[PDB]
RNA sequence: UCGGAGAAAAUCCUCCGAAUGAUUAUAACCUAGACUUACAAGUCAAAGUAAAAAUAUCUUUGACCCAGAUAUUUUGAUCAACGGACCAAGUUACCCUAGGGAUAAUCCUAUUUAAGAGUUCAUAUCGACAAUUAGGGCUCUUGGAUCAGGACAUCCCAAUGGUGUAGAAGCUAUUAAUGGUUCGUUUGUUCAACGAUUAAAGUCCUACGUGAUCUGAGUUCAGACCGGAGCAAUCCAGGUCGGUUUCUAUCUAUUUACGAUUUCUCCCAGUACGAAAGGACAAGAGAAAUAGAGCCACCUUACAAAUAAGCGCUCUCAACUUAAUUUAUGAAUAAAAUCUAAAUAAAAUAUAUACGUACACCCUCUAACCUAGAGAAGGUUA
RNA sequence: CUCUUAUCUUUAAUCAGUGAAAUUGACCUUUCAGUGAAGAGGCUGAAAUAUAAUAAUAAGACGAGAAGACCCUAUGGAGCUUA
RNA sequence: CCGCCUGUUUACCAAAAACAUCACCUCUAGCAUUACAAGUAUUAGAGGCACUGCCUGCCCAGUGA
RNA sequence: GAGCUACCUAAAAACAAUUUUAUGAAUCAACUCGUCUAUGUGGCAAAAUAGUGAGAAGAUUUUUAGGUAGAGGUGAAAAGCCUAACGAGCUUGGUGAUAGCUGGUUACCCAAAAAAUGAAUUUAAGUUCAAUUUUAAACUUGCUAAAAAAACAAAAUCAAAAAGUAAGUUUAGAUUAUAGCCAAAAGAGGGCUCUUCUGGAACGGAAAAAACCUUUAAUAGUGAAUAAUUAACAACAUUAACCAUUGUAGGCCUAAAAGCAGCCACCAAUAAAGAAAGCGUUCAAGCUCAACAUAAAAUCAAAAUUCCAUAAUUUACACCAACUUCCUAAACUUAAAUUGGGUUAAUCUAUAACUUUAUAGAUGCAACACUGUUAGUAUGAGUAACAAGAAUUCCAAU
């Protein structure tokens, strides 16, 4: 009863080295690796920082952050750091983390909750991995994602701290140029980063931009 | 598994040139002078091809033969001379006034 | 599942089955 | 390699020990007869003679050759791969030749049982403990296209029983295989998921049904890189990029009709039913969609040909013979009992061939022509 | 691609001329169920059945040619590296 | 993403990210009548390796000085 | 062997047009190379054709002659190339290399016969020794059976005397074989896997049928008696008919729990009635059971192509069926490596014979089979494939 398209997708999943690697290394999903590889080459995460992770579910990226920012606090000497997770789906508890599930970033009342809980009302870096449910129409799916990212930039002023970083997940299309225009203004420079763990067939790509000013 | 081909399998071959029948075609008009019949729709075969005509054998039209000439039509009797053109009531004859959908 | 018996053994069982004796007259029909 | 204990004369079966040590008043030579044994090696011993005034008990290694020692008698092996080569390790996906292979548990379904769930009430709907000559599924070939044959353990369409069935929705069970059973897409998800629909998007068998019909991965190599090993050559049931199977059909088999499925709107009727909210049967009518068979007046696309095509147009039906079930008359059985593997009378799915349509003719042929055609055949001829 | 259609050239088919290749135990060379080494044109039980050509399809003859690959053996080899 | 660039390679399944390459670095050598070379340390041979700038640069013997 | 290819030496040669500049620049022919797709696959071609692509004044391409040779040469390293087949060329010779591995090994008849257990082995795809078998010879006890009486622990040894019966030991010579298969018993590791005892290898039977059952060898016959032999003949064998009054609703936190939630008692009247065997009631009511009279009968069992001999319930206890056995004539008894013996086809020589023979002596002495060698002829198949522009007054014509 499985169609050819469904069969091809599953075989890719079965042979995937990264999915096996996460199982060995106690990571909830393959995604965490993408963050780790990017972090090594850009040192985005350091001890003592405040981090906001959107679209946490399952929560794999959160596990990466807590170790890096010393949110666990096991290393007494290392400066402690804060990690927050926001996702519509429920998150089973993790050590040294706070999970606002179920909540939608678009909603206003969620924003007030985030501000109060975050340390001193500001978060150094904001991590976004959210992607809408894929309908199967390239433009429709791409457009909504770009809109979701643009709204995040609008709220970035209130929550993001000067000198902060932004990492967002996106899809290529006909509206990518507008995304470059906005990010250019707020931050000094932006980078288009594609990890090796991100699948070659996928059109997914990331944007790394740092040094928030006004 | 069977190690053979079933009889009746569909394969390339000569097509057409076979007897076929069309059921339930209405008669719209008859021309007595030239012995012409007008039949709804399509009939098998090319032009100038001979065909076989008989009244319908469908269940609905079981006993419509009573109204029609029972043995056959004899003009030799000459009881009355028929009009050159015979029509059906729904038919709009030419030379009638233009139809207005009042 | 009963393990099958060698045909020679099966022949032995068929010949040695219990046979009851039958009366000449049924008791009910008698006075 | 050798010995001891169990299984008990098998074992890769269950265990322990041995490559000696202590004490010895010192244990000679010679010789009938035997055990054990493939060979080789290994055990015991009368009589006679001789020293003394007869046996040391504990209880387990190594052939031949070849070198030793001394004054003729003696000594040399974790040759332990232990019947023992005087002295030699890796690696091969660059590989070659000769060949041999090959290529109970679980779990769900169905029967039996019936504590407890079900406000009350075992069996409307479920259901412990169990029961089932019960069914069927440290590691390491499948997709797709095309065309489908078949099973029923039925997803939809059809005929029915029960209900914790008022109507409308539902839950459960019986009968039946008739034709059907869609289109796109991967951010996360250990043999998953998402968008839009449908009357429905069934479960399975047929050497992945099907590669001498086609094609994508992998099996899997010759090149090259990273990560982890190795002094190296190289290596990995680790990542990735690139990458060679050809076939003219000999045989079997096969290649020229049929009597239709489903959905929607209207009507019954905003009625029946129901306190309201809500909301149908059956019977009647009209539209479509797909499937099959044909056709060219029009439209559209070609031959800038008289024709062929679809995107255009037309036509599609009958049930003698039944199953689950429900009624009528009526005995066994004292009736006002009972549908009856009692004698009888009826109604009721899917199927199908009793019943029709189509076909039927006996046939000249120089040749020419043809809306007939590969050849042959067939049609036409002031 | 939905969803295929039309025309011309090459091939194909008929006539005339010349004329190969792999292949081949013998063949008077059928279907269904059963038996069997996942296996039957040839065996068991049923059934069907005048004789021969020409043009087509590729289910079977575990169809033909595979110097096609994986596993194992030999007191058979060769290249490379060393400690 | 990889490689600096034009070039080269498995004639008959691989043209590439591999090989070469300017640039930069290490090691060996003071000398003539057949190569190096009728040459002599700014020369010749062998080998490694992208260039460019930019952070990180420390086994001088310690303290006085 | 460098006429191909790799690199080098000497002498020669080619590069249009356009834009840039002043060049391993640009566009793009000639020329050189070979990215991608289809066709082709005994092909036009043992690497091509048709399109499409990269470079094209340079580390460019091309011609002629010379050089380096296999323990080697050459290499902008692909373990590339060195005359179509190089992880190491080709030719001749050593050479009839070696092969515990694969294939083959040519007339008849008679006779006998295996197990395929134990031991050692760089041994397990092989070999040697025991054990088996066998031919010959010498001469004397063997096989089945086997009392007691032991040894064992609480059917294997042992073998007196007898009986049925014909083998057994010693000596000499010699190979082959050293993996079995299925049925039926008893165990042991848990359907396999081992160990132990018995049996089998139809031409008849069980449907076809190595291993189950009937069957002492093999001969002719138009005789006969028999053996084994897939079929067998769904219920019954303590009740059905009529009824019901009461002490009081028995106690008990249970409101109440009244025969019935309990909880102990469980008594009473009446012919006959449980402080009730069930239902059911908030408890009560209500429905039953047993009682009242009145009747009657009489335990386990015979799924996926298409169904698959045809049929049949009663005639008297038999018949049919294997060279098994008998009869006429004869014969003298049971798969196979290996082992012991009698004949004979053909040709040559000696000596004979004279339409093809005899006794001896000899040998290139016998082929339905080695993807055997050579020659011939079929099959596929009269198949795949191959070819010449037109008319005329004519092919060195128009
Ligand atoms: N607009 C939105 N607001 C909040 N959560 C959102 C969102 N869009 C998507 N998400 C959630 O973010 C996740 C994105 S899809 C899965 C990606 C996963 N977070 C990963 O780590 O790869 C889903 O859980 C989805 O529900
Ligand atoms: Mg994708
Ligand atoms: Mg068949
Ligand atoms: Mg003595
Ligand atoms: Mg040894
Ligand atoms: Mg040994
Ligand atoms: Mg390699
Ligand atoms: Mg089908
Ligand atoms: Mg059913
Ligand atoms: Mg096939
Ligand atoms: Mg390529
Ligand atoms: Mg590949
Ligand atoms: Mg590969
Ligand atoms: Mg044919
Ligand atoms: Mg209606
Ligand atoms: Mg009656
Ligand atoms: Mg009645
Ligand atoms: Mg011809
Ligand atoms: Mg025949
Ligand atoms: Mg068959
Ligand atoms: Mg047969
Ligand atoms: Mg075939
Ligand atoms: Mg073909
Ligand atoms: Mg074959
Ligand atoms: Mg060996
Ligand atoms: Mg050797
Ligand atoms: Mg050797
Ligand atoms: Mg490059
Ligand atoms: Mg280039
Ligand atoms: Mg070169
Ligand atoms: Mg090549
Ligand atoms: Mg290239
Ligand atoms: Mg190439
Ligand atoms: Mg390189
Ligand atoms: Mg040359
Ligand atoms: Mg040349
Ligand atoms: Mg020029
Ligand atoms: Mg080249
Ligand atoms: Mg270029
Ligand atoms: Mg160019
Ligand atoms: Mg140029
Ligand atoms: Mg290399
Ligand atoms: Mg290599
Ligand atoms: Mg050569
Ligand atoms: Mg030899
Ligand atoms: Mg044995
Ligand atoms: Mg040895
Ligand atoms: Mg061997
Ligand atoms: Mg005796
Ligand atoms: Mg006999
Ligand atoms: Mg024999
Ligand atoms: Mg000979
Ligand atoms: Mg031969
Ligand atoms: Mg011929
Ligand atoms: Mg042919
Ligand atoms: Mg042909
Ligand atoms: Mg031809
Ligand atoms: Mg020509």
């Amino acid at each position: 009863g499985r169609t050819g398209a469904e069969h091809l997708w599953l075989t890719r999943h079965l042979k995937d080295p990264f999915v096996k690697a996460a199982k060995v290394e106690s990571y909830r999903c393959r995604s965490a690796f993408k963050l780790l590889e990017m972090n090594e080459k850009h040192q985005i995460l350091r001890p003592g920082l405040r981090v906001l992770d959107c679209g946490a579910a399952p929560g794999a990226w959160s596990q990466v952050a807590v170790q890096r920012v010393n949110a666990t606090g096991a290393d007494s000497s290392s400066p402690v750091g804060f990690v927050l997770g926001v996702d519509l789906l429920h998150i089973f508890p993790l050590a040294g983390a706070t999970f606002l599930c179920p909540a939608d970033v678009t909603d206003p009342r969620t924003f007030q909750k985030i501000l109060e809980l975050l340390p001193s009302r500001r978060a150094d870096v904001i991590l976004s991995d959210m992607a809408p449910n894929a309908t199967g129409i390239r433009d429709l799916d791409h457009d909504k994602l770009i809109s979701l990212c643009l709204t995040l930039v609008d709220m970035a002023v209130d929550i993001l701290h000067p000198g902060g970083t932004l990492l967002c997940k996106t899809w290529a299309g006909s509206k990518s140029h507008l995304l470059q225009k906005r990010l250019t203004q707020e931050f000094q420079s932006t980078r288009v980063v594609k990890p090796e763990a991100s699948r070659k067939e996928s059109s997914e790509v990331y944007l790394l931009a740092t040094q928030y000013r006004g | 598994d069977i190690a053979r081909v079933w009889p009746g399998t569909k394969m390339p071959g000569r097509m057409g040139n076979q007897n076929r029948t069309v059921y339930g075609l209405k008669v719209w008009r008859v021309n007595t002078k030239h012995n012409i019949i007008y039949v709804n729709g399509s009939v098998p075969g090319h032009k100038n091809c001979l065909v076989k005509i008989k009244d319908s054998t469908l269940p609905a039209y079981k006993d419509s033969c009573k109204n029609l000439p029972f043995p056959t039509y004899f003009p030799d009797g000459d009881e009355e001379e028929l009009p050159e053109d015979l029509f059906d009531e729904s038919v709009w004859q030419p030379s009638e006034p233009s139809i207005t959908f009042a | 599942h009963w393990r099958v018996m060698h045909f020679q053994r099966q022949k032995l069982m068929a010949i040695t089955e219990y046979i009851p004796p039958k009366p000449a007259i049924n008791p009910r029909c008698l006075p």
